[PDB]
Protein backbone atom coordinates (compact mmCIF):
# COMPACT_ATOMS: atom_id res chain seq x y z
CA UNK A 1 0.00 0.00 0.00
CA UNK A 2 2.89 2.39 0.71
CA UNK A 3 3.73 2.38 -3.01
CA UNK A 4 0.42 4.02 -4.02
CA UNK A 5 -0.90 5.58 -0.80
CA UNK A 6 -0.32 8.31 1.75
CA UNK A 7 -1.45 8.38 5.37
CA UNK A 8 -2.83 11.24 7.45
CA UNK A 9 -4.65 11.86 10.73
CA UNK A 10 -7.60 14.24 10.42
CA UNK A 11 -10.82 14.97 12.34
CA UNK A 12 -14.32 13.80 11.52
CA UNK A 13 -17.77 13.35 12.98
CA UNK A 14 -18.48 9.89 14.45
CA UNK A 15 -22.22 10.68 14.26
CA UNK A 16 -23.88 12.99 11.73
CA UNK A 17 -27.39 14.26 12.43
CA UNK A 18 -29.97 15.68 10.04
CA UNK A 19 -33.35 17.30 10.72
CA UNK A 20 -35.99 17.56 7.98
CA UNK A 21 -33.39 16.61 5.38
CA UNK A 22 -30.80 19.23 6.38
CA UNK A 23 -27.65 18.86 8.51
CA UNK A 24 -28.51 19.51 12.13
CA UNK A 25 -27.25 19.41 15.70
CA UNK A 26 -29.52 18.64 18.64
CA UNK A 27 -29.33 20.54 21.93
CA UNK A 28 -31.15 19.43 25.08
CA UNK A 29 -31.80 21.88 27.89
CA UNK A 30 -33.88 22.64 30.96
CA UNK A 31 -35.46 25.88 32.10
CA UNK A 32 -33.85 27.19 35.26
CA UNK A 33 -35.83 26.40 38.44
CA UNK A 34 -38.71 28.78 39.02
CA UNK A 35 -39.15 29.42 35.29
CA UNK A 36 -41.51 28.13 32.62
CA UNK A 37 -40.64 26.24 29.45
CA UNK A 38 -42.12 29.03 27.33
CA UNK A 39 -39.74 31.72 28.57
CA UNK A 40 -36.76 29.37 28.31
CA UNK A 41 -37.71 28.56 24.72
CA UNK A 42 -38.12 32.28 24.00
CA UNK A 43 -34.64 33.00 25.37
CA UNK A 44 -33.21 30.14 23.31
CA UNK A 45 -34.85 31.56 20.18
CA UNK A 46 -33.51 35.03 20.98
CA UNK A 47 -30.00 33.62 21.42
CA UNK A 48 -30.23 31.63 18.19
CA UNK A 49 -31.29 34.81 16.39
CA UNK A 50 -27.71 36.09 16.82
CA UNK B 1 -32.62 30.27 -14.98
CA UNK B 2 -30.46 27.25 -14.10
CA UNK B 3 -29.13 28.96 -11.00
CA UNK B 4 -32.54 29.79 -9.68
CA UNK B 5 -33.89 26.35 -10.53
CA UNK B 6 -30.98 24.75 -8.68
CA UNK B 7 -31.58 26.88 -5.60
CA UNK B 8 -35.29 26.00 -5.60
CA UNK B 9 -34.57 22.29 -6.07
CA UNK B 10 -31.79 22.06 -3.48
CA UNK B 11 -33.16 24.41 -0.80
CA UNK B 12 -36.95 24.72 -1.20
CA UNK B 13 -38.52 21.82 -3.11
CA UNK B 14 -37.77 19.10 -0.55
CA UNK B 15 -39.10 21.14 2.39
CA UNK B 16 -42.22 22.24 0.51
CA UNK B 17 -43.07 18.74 -0.74
CA UNK B 18 -42.84 17.58 2.90
CA UNK B 19 -45.21 20.31 4.14
CA UNK B 20 -48.61 19.37 5.54
CA UNK B 21 -51.31 19.08 2.90
CA UNK B 22 -48.84 19.10 -0.01
CA UNK B 23 -49.16 16.30 -2.55
CA UNK B 24 -47.15 16.43 -5.77
CA UNK B 25 -44.65 19.29 -6.13
CA UNK B 26 -43.43 19.73 -9.70
CA UNK B 27 -40.27 21.77 -10.27
CA UNK B 28 -40.32 24.26 -13.16
CA UNK B 29 -36.65 23.61 -13.81
CA UNK B 30 -33.98 21.17 -12.70
CA UNK B 31 -31.36 20.81 -9.99
CA UNK B 32 -27.68 21.15 -10.84
CA UNK B 33 -25.86 18.12 -12.16
CA UNK B 34 -22.16 17.83 -12.91
CA UNK B 35 -22.36 18.15 -16.69
CA UNK B 36 -19.47 16.74 -18.72
CA UNK B 37 -20.03 17.99 -22.27
CA UNK B 38 -17.82 15.70 -24.33
CA UNK B 39 -16.20 16.69 -27.63
CA UNK B 40 -15.91 13.79 -30.13
CA UNK B 41 -12.96 15.46 -31.86
CA UNK B 42 -10.96 15.66 -28.63
CA UNK B 43 -11.95 12.09 -27.72
CA UNK B 44 -10.63 10.99 -31.12
CA UNK B 45 -7.43 13.01 -30.69
CA UNK B 46 -6.53 10.78 -27.73
CA UNK B 47 -8.25 7.62 -29.06
CA UNK B 48 -10.76 7.84 -26.20
CA UNK B 49 -14.40 6.81 -25.93
CA UNK B 50 -17.23 7.96 -23.62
Amino acid sequence: FSAFSSSRWEYGSPRLERYNGLPSMEILGQAAPGKSTGEAMELMEQLASK
Amino acid sequence: QEDISDYVAANMKDAISRTSGVGDVQLFGSQYAMRIWMNPNELNKFQLTP
